[PDB]
Parts: C-alpha cells; structure tokens; sequence
RNA sequence: CUCUAAGCACAACCUGCGGGAACCCGUACCGCAAACCGACACAGGUGGGCGGGUGCAAGAGCACUCAGGCGCGCGGGAGAA
RNA sequence: GAAUGCCGGCAUGAGUAACGAUAAAGAGGGUGAGAAUCCCUCUCGCCGUAAGCCCAAGGGUUCCUACGCAAUGGUCGUCAGCGUAGGGUUAGGCGGGACCUAAGGUGAAGCCGAAAGGCGUAGCCGAAGGGCAGCCGGUUAAUAUUCCGGCCCUUCCCGCAG
RNA sequence: AGCCGGUAGCGGGCGUGGAUCCCUGGAUGUCCGAAUGGGGGAACCCGGCCGGCGGGAACGCCGGUCACCGCGCGCGCGGGGGGAACCUGGGGAACUGAAACAUCUCAGUACCCAGAGGAGAGGAAAGAGAAAUCGACUCCCUGAGUAGCGGCGAGCGAAAGGGGACCAGCCUAAACCGUCCGGCUUGUCCGGGCGGGGUCGUGGGGCCCUCGGACCGAAUCCCCAGCCUAGCCGAAGCUGUUGGGAAGCAGCGCCAGAGAGGGUGAAAGCCCCGUAGGCGAAAGGUGGGGGGAUAGGUGAGGGUACCCGAGUACCCCGUGGUUCGUGGAGCCAUGGGGGAAUCUGGGCGGACCACCGCCUAAGGCUAAGUACUCCGGGUGACCGAUAGCGCACCAGUAC
C-alpha cells in the first residue's frame, strides 16, 4: 500500500544539498513518477513540516560498464523541498 | 534436485584414496557444490599470504584442501569399521543412515 | 462488382481461352490455343429498395434473386418491426432467410 | 529474521483487523525508510535488518490481502 | 467582445478587494564543429539572431584592430635536381 | 598446389610515401621516473560579418573535480572530448503539454473493393503559424528569466462588496 | 544439512522448532503491447463517473469503473491477438523444361490473405461401375508409370479391385398436430416463435382403420484406475607394491534379476553417481480404459396420395476440377440466361436412344486410424570448436 515512505527514498548526500540546510531547503531522492503535490504531502506527513516551494528534476542514470559488460545505473530524481519560516527538519540537519 | 552427500558434517571418516590414505578424521565441511569435503587434517597446502591487517608479517599459512567426496568413507560409531551407508525407515517414520557391516545408526 | 446479400453469389475466377482454326467435327485440322489469362465473372447485382414496416431498406442482390427480397418481405408481415432502424429490420429480414 | 519468530509474526498478524494491519504497515515501512537513511551514511552495520524488514511488510500485506479476499 | 436558446433568476455573470491553489516533461555540456552529417580529433556539408572601431564614395566589400579566440597534435636541420 | 577459390596467420614493397591547410614561433619558470608537445610568465604571429557570442536541430554525460597513462591521440605526453570514482541540470511567468487550427493524417454517418484493404462531409490528431502571464542583478568547481535579491504579472478555487 | 543465484570479497544473518533447493495451488504483478476511457512518435501524455487520502474547493495521489463489433431480452454471453512446423479455404507467379518459343511445363509450387486446432480436411452414397457386385470417410501397401492425357512434343498421370490401419454412426426441413405472438383482407386466414411428430432407397414418413404393448443406449455428465507435473529404495573389497596419485601389478575374497554408462589424482562389477528389480502424490493437469447415470433408440398389415430441402434440378452460354489441352467429352462444381416436379418424382452407369441396373441432390454434425515438432525424454558404424545450429563462450549480440 502507499504510504509517504515509499515516495521518499533518501536524503540527498553532497556538498550542494547541504548547503540549503541554512535556508531550510531539504533534498531528497524521490521515486521518478511522484508528483510535486505528491512529495509535498509527503514530507510533511513524514517529518511533521509544513512545505511552502517544491523544486523537482531528473537525474539521469551514469552510464557505467565492467570490462566485457556496458550498463547503465538507475535513473533517479530529486526533489528540493523548502519548509515553512522558522522550521527544521532536524533528521537531515544530521548531517 | 540436490547433490546426494553420503557424508555430513562432522561425523566421523576414513581416507581411502589419495596422499592421505587411511587417515582419520571429522568432516570439517562439506561443499556440496563441488561435491568435496573438508577432513580436519587432511590435504594440508602451504599458501602464501600478503602482508595485511590479518597476516602482519605475512609469509605462509597452513590450510586444508576440499577432498572428492567418493574418497571418503563415514566411520560407524557402533563396530568402529570403515563402511558404505544404507538408509533405515523407523516407526516415525523418518529415515536414518545405518552402517551395512552392522546395523549401526551413523545419524 | 461484389456479394449477393441472399444467395452469397460471389466473384470467381474464370479463364478467357483464345482458339483458332476448325474444329475436328467440320473436318477441320483442329483447334489451337493461341492465348489463356484469368479474368473474372462478376455476379449480376442491382439495387432492389422496398418499403417494409414504413422504412426504406435496400438490397444488393443478383438479378436471379431478385424476387427472393419479395418473398422476405411477404414473410416479413408475422413480425414486429415497427419503429426500428433499416439497418435492424434488414437484419430481421435476413434472418428469414 | 528467525524461522519461529517468522510463524510467531504470522499468527499474530492473522489476528489483527484490516485497520491494525494497515497501521502496522505504515510504521514498518516508515522504519524501512529509517533504516535506508541509516544505510546511507554508513551508520547500519547490521544491513540485513533491511531485507528482515521487506519481507515483514511483505507478510502483512499478504495477510491483509487474506482478510479482503472471500 | 457581443447576441440570445433551453435553463435559471435564493441561481448565474461582470467589476473591485482578499485569502487560498497552481500539475507533467525539457534545462548539464558541443553546436560552422575534435562532441552534428561525412568509416577518421577528415581543408567537405549544416537553419536563425548578435557581429564593435578607423580609413578607403557606400557596404555585411577591403586593410588593420577591439572584446573574445587562436598558432590548425610530429619536430630539428640542410639550402641539390 | 593451383579454382583472380574460402577462413586465418605472417611476409614483400620499407625504415620507404605519409604524419590532414604555409596563421609561426622563441625564451624563462614550474611539475615529474621521463617534457619541443602539460601548467605559469614574457615576447612574436593569426582570426575579428570570425577562426568571437547566443538560439534551433542533431549528439547523449562528452560538463565540473579528484586520481591516473595499457590502449585511443597520426610524434610526445606529466595533458585530453581517454580509464576509475564522486559531484552537477532546481520554473505558475523560458520552451512543449493540461489551448487553437494548416497541408496532411485519421475518421461516427456513408460508399467501395476476392481476402488483406481503398475511400470518406462532421469530429479528432497535426506547428518553427495564431494564442498566452518576467525584467535587472548576485551566487556555484559545475544550474540559473529556474536558486537568492529587488520590483512586477497570470490563471484557477472560495469568500466579501458593488 | 546445509543456506543467503551465476559470485569470491567487505558487512551482516538464517537452518533437525527442518533452512537453501525441487514440485503443486495461491497472493503480489509499475508501464507498453490485441491494448480496449481518450490521445499518441509502443513503454509517454490527458480525461469522465463513484469511493478514499491531505488543511483540501482549486492541486495532486490511491482504489474501482468507462473502446469497438457480434449475438441474445440498459443488462448478459462472446469476439479481437499470438504460436516452430503441420491443415483447410480465398487468391496465385517466374526463372526453368520443351536444347529457340506462344499451347504445354515448372505448378495450383513459391508467395499473400482468411480461418481452424492439438491436429486439420473428409465422412454415413442423387457413390462406385459390370462384379447379376461392393457398401461412410480418412491413411499406408499394391493396382501402375497401368488406363489414359499430350504443339501425341517435352512431358503429365488416375480409378475400380485386392492387402492392411482404424472403426460408428447421428440430428434436422417438409406433411400433420398443439400453443404463444401480430397483421388487417376477421378466420377452416396468412405469417413468425417454441413444443410434439419425422428422417428413409428392401423407398420412407404424415393422416385414417384393424391387430400387437422391457431390451438397447451415447460422441453428454459423474466417479475410478492408469498416466504427467517433485521424488525414494537399491547386492558385493581388503592388504601389499610401484607411483604425486591405483582403479595398474601381486595376493586372498566377494556380489550379480545389477558386468549399461559416467566419475574418483591412472585403467574400479564390489569407493561415488548409477544400473537390474522395485516403491511413490495432499495438490493441479489428464483420463481414448473400467463403472454408473442420462439424452436418445424399438410393431405389422389395408386404405389415403398429404409431405419428402427451388431461382434448385434441367437445358443453353462462359469456365474450373478429373488422367482428359474441345476431343465422340460424360461426370462434379458454377458466373449469365431460361426455368420444373415430389415417387406414375428425380440424378448416375463417358455424346445420344432404348432396354437393364445403381442411387436418392438442392440442411447440419460426427471419434479413431493420418500430418507436424515450439516443447520433454531415449538412441546413434551422427559432428568434435574452420566441424556440429548463425551462437559449446552473455548471439540474433558486436558490427
Ligand atoms: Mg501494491
Ligand atoms: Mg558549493
Ligand atoms: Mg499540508
Ligand atoms: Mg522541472
Ligand atoms: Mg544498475
Ligand atoms: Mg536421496
Ligand atoms: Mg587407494
Ligand atoms: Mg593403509
Ligand atoms: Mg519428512
Ligand atoms: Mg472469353
Ligand atoms: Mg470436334
Ligand atoms: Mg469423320
Ligand atoms: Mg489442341
Ligand atoms: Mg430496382
Ligand atoms: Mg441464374
Ligand atoms: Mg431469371
Ligand atoms: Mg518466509
Ligand atoms: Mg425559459
Ligand atoms: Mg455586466
Ligand atoms: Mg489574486
Ligand atoms: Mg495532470
Ligand atoms: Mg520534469
Ligand atoms: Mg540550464
Ligand atoms: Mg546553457
Ligand atoms: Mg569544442
Ligand atoms: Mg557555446
Ligand atoms: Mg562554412
Ligand atoms: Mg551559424
Ligand atoms: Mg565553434
Ligand atoms: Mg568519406
Ligand atoms: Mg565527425
Ligand atoms: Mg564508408
Ligand atoms: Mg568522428
Ligand atoms: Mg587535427
Ligand atoms: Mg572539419
Ligand atoms: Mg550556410
Ligand atoms: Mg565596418
Ligand atoms: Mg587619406
Ligand atoms: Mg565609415
Ligand atoms: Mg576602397
Ligand atoms: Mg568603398
Ligand atoms: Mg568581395
Ligand atoms: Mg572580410
Ligand atoms: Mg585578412
Ligand atoms: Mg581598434
Ligand atoms: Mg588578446
Ligand atoms: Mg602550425
Ligand atoms: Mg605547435
Ligand atoms: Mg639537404
Ligand atoms: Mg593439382
Ligand atoms: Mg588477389
Ligand atoms: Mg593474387
Ligand atoms: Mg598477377
Ligand atoms: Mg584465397
Ligand atoms: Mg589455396
Ligand atoms: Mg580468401
Ligand atoms: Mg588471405
Ligand atoms: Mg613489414
Ligand atoms: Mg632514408
Ligand atoms: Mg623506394
Ligand atoms: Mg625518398
Ligand atoms: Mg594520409
Ligand atoms: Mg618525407
Ligand atoms: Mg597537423
Ligand atoms: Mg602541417
Ligand atoms: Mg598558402
Ligand atoms: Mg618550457
Ligand atoms: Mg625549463
Ligand atoms: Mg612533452
Ligand atoms: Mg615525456
Ligand atoms: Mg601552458
Ligand atoms: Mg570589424
Ligand atoms: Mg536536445
Ligand atoms: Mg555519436
Ligand atoms: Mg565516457
Ligand atoms: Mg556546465
Ligand atoms: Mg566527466
Ligand atoms: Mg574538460
Ligand atoms: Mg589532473
Ligand atoms: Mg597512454
Ligand atoms: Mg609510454
Ligand atoms: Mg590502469
Ligand atoms: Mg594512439
Ligand atoms: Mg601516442
Ligand atoms: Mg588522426
Ligand atoms: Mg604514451
Ligand atoms: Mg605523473
Ligand atoms: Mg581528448
Ligand atoms: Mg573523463
Ligand atoms: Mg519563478
Ligand atoms: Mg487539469
Ligand atoms: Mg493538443
Ligand atoms: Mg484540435
Ligand atoms: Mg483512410
Ligand atoms: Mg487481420
Ligand atoms: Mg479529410
Ligand atoms: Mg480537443
Ligand atoms: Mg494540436
Ligand atoms: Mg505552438
Ligand atoms: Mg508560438
Ligand atoms: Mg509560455
Ligand atoms: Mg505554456
Ligand atoms: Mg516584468
Ligand atoms: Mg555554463
Ligand atoms: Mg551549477
Ligand atoms: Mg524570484
Ligand atoms: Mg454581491
Ligand atoms: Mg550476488
Ligand atoms: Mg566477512
Ligand atoms: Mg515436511
Ligand atoms: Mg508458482
Ligand atoms: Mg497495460
Ligand atoms: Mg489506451
Ligand atoms: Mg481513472
Ligand atoms: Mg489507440
Ligand atoms: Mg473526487
Ligand atoms: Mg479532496
Ligand atoms: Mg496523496
Ligand atoms: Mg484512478
Ligand atoms: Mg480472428
Ligand atoms: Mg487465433
Ligand atoms: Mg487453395
Ligand atoms: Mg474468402
Ligand atoms: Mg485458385
Ligand atoms: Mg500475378
Ligand atoms: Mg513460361
Ligand atoms: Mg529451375
Ligand atoms: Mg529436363
Ligand atoms: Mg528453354
Ligand atoms: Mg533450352
Ligand atoms: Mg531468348
Ligand atoms: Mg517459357
Ligand atoms: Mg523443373
Ligand atoms: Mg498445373
Ligand atoms: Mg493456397
Ligand atoms: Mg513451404
Ligand atoms: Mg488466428
Ligand atoms: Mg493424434
Ligand atoms: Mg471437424
Ligand atoms: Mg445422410
Ligand atoms: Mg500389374
Ligand atoms: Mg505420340
Ligand atoms: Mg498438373
Ligand atoms: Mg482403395
Ligand atoms: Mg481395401
Ligand atoms: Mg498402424
Ligand atoms: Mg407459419
Ligand atoms: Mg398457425
Ligand atoms: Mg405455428
Ligand atoms: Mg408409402
Ligand atoms: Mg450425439
Ligand atoms: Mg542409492
Ligand atoms: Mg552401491
Ligand atoms: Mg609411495
Ligand atoms: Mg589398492
Ligand atoms: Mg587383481
Ligand atoms: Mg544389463
Ligand atoms: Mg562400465
Ligand atoms: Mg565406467
Ligand atoms: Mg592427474
Ligand atoms: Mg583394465
Ligand atoms: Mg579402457
Ligand atoms: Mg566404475
Ligand atoms: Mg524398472
Ligand atoms: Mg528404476
Ligand atoms: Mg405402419
Ligand atoms: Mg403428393
Ligand atoms: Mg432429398
Ligand atoms: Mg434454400
Ligand atoms: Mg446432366
Ligand atoms: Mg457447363
Ligand atoms: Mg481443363
Ligand atoms: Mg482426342
Ligand atoms: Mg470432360
Ligand atoms: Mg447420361
Ligand atoms: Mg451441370
Ligand atoms: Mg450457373
Ligand atoms: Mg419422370
Ligand atoms: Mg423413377
Ligand atoms: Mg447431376
Ligand atoms: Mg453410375
Ligand atoms: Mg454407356
Ligand atoms: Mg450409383
Ligand atoms: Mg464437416
Ligand atoms: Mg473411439
Ligand atoms: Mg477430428
Ligand atoms: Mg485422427
Ligand atoms: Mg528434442
Ligand atoms: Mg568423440
Ligand atoms: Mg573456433
Ligand atoms: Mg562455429
Ligand atoms: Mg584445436
Ligand atoms: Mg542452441
Ligand atoms: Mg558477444
Ligand atoms: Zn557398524
């Protein structure tokens, strides 16, 4: 069944997502086919915010390969989420 | 389905063949795969280990090698005679090994 | 050029064969095929519209059955069909057939 | 996770209504996120905690299906 | 924008103000080219816009030069036919 | 043993022709096992209705960074559009869709054809045409009319007033 | 009794409270695809209705539902598409052969299309064709390269009969009777539904009189055996010697309904996996065999002359099929024209006529014996990496 912890996958792990942690933007890696009003809810039911701006894109998958074998790894899309004033997500604040 | 073992981990077992013939040992492992066992000491090889975190110093450690299966034959318990095995139906009625020379259980 | 809605009279396939000469029976030397190729006898259709239950329906068919469609609308007369569409009573038509 | 606690999952899931299993999805799914976060920064040495936990989901699922389904 | 028809005229529309709501896909990099079309890091081919200054009658011509970009992915000598 | 036979391997021509625009180089300094060939400086030369800059097509990670040099690079290589890894593409207002139609395409009604299928007013699809609301600056190694700053605007839902 | 696939490693877990794994049923099954809410450049995009989720009216997400066509009184059942060959049907070449070429051949082949199905077609005589005979159909052998066909050239090429495989026969239409329904030209009406009756070639049936009053039995359904989809039991050897290694050699034994074959450090009946001989299914599939039910099946005379499949038979024109190419050209089929009869009817026995026989057209169905090999197994005087499938290897790939 679907639930807000299936739409979230993980938080995104770099030098550019942390720095929107002063600002209050979060960013985590979504499942591709969720909708903004989507991952909205879902952050919000999963983390107790209140989501004022989404901003989502695509991430292509890198294109990898083991000698003999080319392959391509998952294609991904993360999702920059920008709680309310004043709030925190303390879990991703982590770091 | 599955490879049949007539010999298990850890009963008892003669070398019949090989370099380590008539040694006595305990199946160590069985490797059902390759259809070998592993008989504690027994087909001992030297390899050489790189010097690490495990092997400081390094140099060489002893290691026992994978037997083929049909060179091993399990000790029966009871009359304490190297033997092939048969299989019993009890009351249960589950199914044992059992020794041919005696009726011995081998578990 | 195509199907007879009563009798199911279809295209065929015929021969056109092209002969010279006398034929054996009027001490002729004989006939000679001088050309064969395939051609096709086409059924005769004709348009036959009739009035039934106050509707116009139409009918596709061979001259050969032409009457065929009268007796269909004669036997039509135990049936009610008021109201319908032509394309439903043609059907019920039909299915005395 | 272990054979018995497996049956011991079971016929307690069996037991519960729709609703509770519904809810004991929603909090075992929210614990698998939990422990991907954890995965992520090298912080769950005991990994096959997450596998134990996909299959739990899995069971209950199939059982709220059980309770659906005649 | 306007006109009316079924309808509806506690509705509906227009105007002003307020609060709320606003999804999916693209966006990196080359792009007159070593990243496109030509089997090649190929003197070929590829649509649109910007394209400064001075002088030469004009100009998108021509010479030099701005910003910007380059010296073209083998070199060193010799001084014959 | 021959078929200008077939598949493969290895010779000869030969250290030969060539190394792809005659825009052009020189020195100093640095790095490194190794440097004409990478980085830095200075000097010299070439393009400038371009050999500069920005869009569309097409290409599809080639972008940025770190670590590398077997092969790819017509030489060399410490460099690279190359190997490994990590990072990077943020929109109600830019482009396309939730709008419109063009040739054409498809196609209720209807017509035609052995079968397959061919047609066909309406409608539907179809765009680089019509239509529609964002401008300037800052920030990143790498994105920006997308993030941030300032000042603006659009539609939809509900309410209030006229 | 090990296990977390090929796959070891890091990092962690599971299993005699029966894991891994194998078989069966079930659950889940994003998106595209017949693809079916609508659109579309397949795997993307956009909607209606009902219900849910969020603060939720706008926005979004979740669940269900919504294409078209056919048939049947908005609702139901069905249809669509795929499958290596095999099958039927609707279309249908050419090279080539004729030592040129046109009839002819290749060949109703290749191929295209439509439909079937585990098969398909065909099938219970309007047959054969001379037997005073046979008796559905299919399939093999033979008949027979015969009879014939043929620019009587090249070539093409049957059937009856005989030997076999398998075996099986049925349901309707019409007369007449009954009932529901509607028509307008009111009933002894015409017609359409459903039911009863009826199914034949020694002709059969309907109707009217006389007499006569349980055996069969499915191709349908149900049960069962048997089989398939995992499996299990399974006789008999030790010591020495050479050698890295025994299974070689030596010595002394032993099994055999098992001495097929593969393995194990070399060459093993007795070490392993097997083999001979046996055993095995809760579940799903099958079930042509065994059992049982059910549908269905069943008299004889005499009279009557009601019925016995229509644009049909039949004749003529144009063709195709057959061995038959226009030939003395019948038969079967039918595009055009003309156009009957119901047993004192009609077709056939190679123009036609007579005599003599055979057969019952114009409705439908029907196992088995036959074809093929995507798939599983068994076996080779079959290949052994240029061979064998294009592929022994991550191949319909790289290119
Ligand atoms: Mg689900
Ligand atoms: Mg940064
Ligand atoms: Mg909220
Ligand atoms: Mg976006
Ligand atoms: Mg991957
Ligand atoms: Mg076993
Ligand atoms: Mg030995
Ligand atoms: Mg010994
Ligand atoms: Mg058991
Ligand atoms: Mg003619
Ligand atoms: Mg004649
Ligand atoms: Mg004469
Ligand atoms: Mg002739
Ligand atoms: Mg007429
Ligand atoms: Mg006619
Ligand atoms: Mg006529
Ligand atoms: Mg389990
Ligand atoms: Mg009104
Ligand atoms: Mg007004
Ligand atoms: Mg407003
Ligand atoms: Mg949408
Ligand atoms: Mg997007
Ligand atoms: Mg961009
Ligand atoms: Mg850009
Ligand atoms: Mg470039
Ligand atoms: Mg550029
Ligand atoms: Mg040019
Ligand atoms: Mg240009
Ligand atoms: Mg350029
Ligand atoms: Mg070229
Ligand atoms: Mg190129
Ligand atoms: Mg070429
Ligand atoms: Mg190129
Ligand atoms: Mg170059
Ligand atoms: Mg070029
Ligand atoms: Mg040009
Ligand atoms: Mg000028
Ligand atoms: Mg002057
Ligand atoms: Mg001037
Ligand atoms: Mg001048
Ligand atoms: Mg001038
Ligand atoms: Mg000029
Ligand atoms: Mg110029
Ligand atoms: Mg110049
Ligand atoms: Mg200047
Ligand atoms: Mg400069
Ligand atoms: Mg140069
Ligand atoms: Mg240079
Ligand atoms: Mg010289
Ligand atoms: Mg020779
Ligand atoms: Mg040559
Ligand atoms: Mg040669
Ligand atoms: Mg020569
Ligand atoms: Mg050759
Ligand atoms: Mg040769
Ligand atoms: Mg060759
Ligand atoms: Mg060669
Ligand atoms: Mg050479
Ligand atoms: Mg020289
Ligand atoms: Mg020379
Ligand atoms: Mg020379
Ligand atoms: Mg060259
Ligand atoms: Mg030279
Ligand atoms: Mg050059
Ligand atoms: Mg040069
Ligand atoms: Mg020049
Ligand atoms: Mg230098
Ligand atoms: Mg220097
Ligand atoms: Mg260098
Ligand atoms: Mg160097
Ligand atoms: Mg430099
Ligand atoms: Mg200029
Ligand atoms: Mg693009
Ligand atoms: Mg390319
Ligand atoms: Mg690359
Ligand atoms: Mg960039
Ligand atoms: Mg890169
Ligand atoms: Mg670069
Ligand atoms: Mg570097
Ligand atoms: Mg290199
Ligand atoms: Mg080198
Ligand atoms: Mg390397
Ligand atoms: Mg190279
Ligand atoms: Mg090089
Ligand atoms: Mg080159
Ligand atoms: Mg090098
Ligand atoms: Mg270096
Ligand atoms: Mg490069
Ligand atoms: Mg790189
Ligand atoms: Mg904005
Ligand atoms: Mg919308
Ligand atoms: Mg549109
Ligand atoms: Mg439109
Ligand atoms: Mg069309
Ligand atoms: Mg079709
Ligand atoms: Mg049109
Ligand atoms: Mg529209
Ligand atoms: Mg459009
Ligand atoms: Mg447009
Ligand atoms: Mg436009
Ligand atoms: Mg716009
Ligand atoms: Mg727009
Ligand atoms: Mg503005
Ligand atoms: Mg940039
Ligand atoms: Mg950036
Ligand atoms: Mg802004
Ligand atoms: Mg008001
Ligand atoms: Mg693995
Ligand atoms: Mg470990
Ligand atoms: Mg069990
Ligand atoms: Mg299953
Ligand atoms: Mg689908
Ligand atoms: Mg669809
Ligand atoms: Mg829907
Ligand atoms: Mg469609
Ligand atoms: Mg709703
Ligand atoms: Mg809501
Ligand atoms: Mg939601
Ligand atoms: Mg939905
Ligand atoms: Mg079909
Ligand atoms: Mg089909
Ligand atoms: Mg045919
Ligand atoms: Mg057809
Ligand atoms: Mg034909
Ligand atoms: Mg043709
Ligand atoms: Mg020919
Ligand atoms: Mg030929
Ligand atoms: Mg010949
Ligand atoms: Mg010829
Ligand atoms: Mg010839
Ligand atoms: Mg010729
Ligand atoms: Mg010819
Ligand atoms: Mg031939
Ligand atoms: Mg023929
Ligand atoms: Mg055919
Ligand atoms: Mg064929
Ligand atoms: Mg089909
Ligand atoms: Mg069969
Ligand atoms: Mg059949
Ligand atoms: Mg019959
Ligand atoms: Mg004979
Ligand atoms: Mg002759
Ligand atoms: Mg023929
Ligand atoms: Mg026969
Ligand atoms: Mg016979
Ligand atoms: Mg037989
Ligand atoms: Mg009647
Ligand atoms: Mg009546
Ligand atoms: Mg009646
Ligand atoms: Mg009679
Ligand atoms: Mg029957
Ligand atoms: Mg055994
Ligand atoms: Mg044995
Ligand atoms: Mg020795
Ligand atoms: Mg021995
Ligand atoms: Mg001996
Ligand atoms: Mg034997
Ligand atoms: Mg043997
Ligand atoms: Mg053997
Ligand atoms: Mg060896
Ligand atoms: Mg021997
Ligand atoms: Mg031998
Ligand atoms: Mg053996
Ligand atoms: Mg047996
Ligand atoms: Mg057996
Ligand atoms: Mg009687
Ligand atoms: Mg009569
Ligand atoms: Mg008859
Ligand atoms: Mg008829
Ligand atoms: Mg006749
Ligand atoms: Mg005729
Ligand atoms: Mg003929
Ligand atoms: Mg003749
Ligand atoms: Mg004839
Ligand atoms: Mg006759
Ligand atoms: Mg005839
Ligand atoms: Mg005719
Ligand atoms: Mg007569
Ligand atoms: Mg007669
Ligand atoms: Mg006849
Ligand atoms: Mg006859
Ligand atoms: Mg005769
Ligand atoms: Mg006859
Ligand atoms: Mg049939
Ligand atoms: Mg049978
Ligand atoms: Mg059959
Ligand atoms: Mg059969
Ligand atoms: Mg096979
Ligand atoms: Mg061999
Ligand atoms: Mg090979
Ligand atoms: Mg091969
Ligand atoms: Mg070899
Ligand atoms: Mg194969
Ligand atoms: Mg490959
Ligand atoms: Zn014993």
């Amino acid at each position: 069944m679907k639930t807000a912890y299936d739409v979230i996958l993980a938080p995104v792990l770099s030098e550019k997502a942390y720095a929107g942690f002063a600002e209050g933007k979060y960013t985590f890696w979504v499942h591709p086919k969720a909708t903004k009003t989507e991952i909205k809810n879902a952050v919000e039911t999963a983390f107790k915010v209140k989501v004022v701006k989404v901003n989502t894109l695509h991430v292509r998958g890198k294109k990898k390969r083991l000698g003999r074998y080319l392959g391509k790894r998952p294609d991904r899309k993360k999702a920059i989420v920008q709680v309310a004033p004043g709030q925190k997500i303390e879990a991703l604040e982590g770091l | 389905m599955r490879v049949k073992m007539h010999v298990k981990k850890g009963d008892t077992v003669l070398v019949a063949s090989g370099k380590y013939k008539g040694r006595v040992g305990k199946v160590k492992e069985v490797l059902p795969k390759k259809y070998a066992v592993i008989v504690e000491g027994v087909n001992i090889v030297k390899k050489a280990v790189r010097v690490s975190p495990k092997y400081p110093q390094g140099g060489f450690i002893e290691k026992e090698a994978p037997l083929h299966a049909s060179k091993v034959r399990p000790i029966c318990p009871a009359c304490g005679k190297p033997t092939r095995v048969r299989k019993k139906f009890l009351e249960n009625g589950k199914k044992i090994r059992v020794c041919a020379k005696c009726g011995g259980a081998l578990d | 050029s195509k199907v007879c809605e009563i009798s199911g009279k279809r295209p065929i396939v015929a021969n056109s064969i092209q002969r010279r000469g006398k034929a054996k029976r009027e001490g002729g030397v004989g006939k000679k095929t001088t050309g064969i190729s395939k051609r096709r006898q086409y059924p005769n259709l004709q348009k036959v519209r009739v009035r039934v239950a106050g509707q116009e329906i139409t009918f596709r068919v061979a001259a050969s059955h032409i009457p065929k469609v009268y007796e269909l609308v004669e036997r039509a007369k135990g049936l009610k069909l008021e109201g319908l569409s032509p394309k439903e009573i043609k059907k019920e038509l039909l299915k005395l057939l | 996770m272990k054979l018995s606690e497996v049956r011991k999952q079971l016929e307690e899931a069996r037991k519960l209504s729709p609703v509770e299993l519904e809810k004991l999805v929603r909090e075992k799914k929210r614990e698998l996120m939990e422990l991907r976060f954890q995965a992520s920064i090298g912080q769950l040495s005991q990994n096959h905690k997450i596998r134990d936990l996909k299959r739990q989901i899995a069971r209950l699922l199939t059982v709220l299906n059980e309770k659906r389904r005649q």
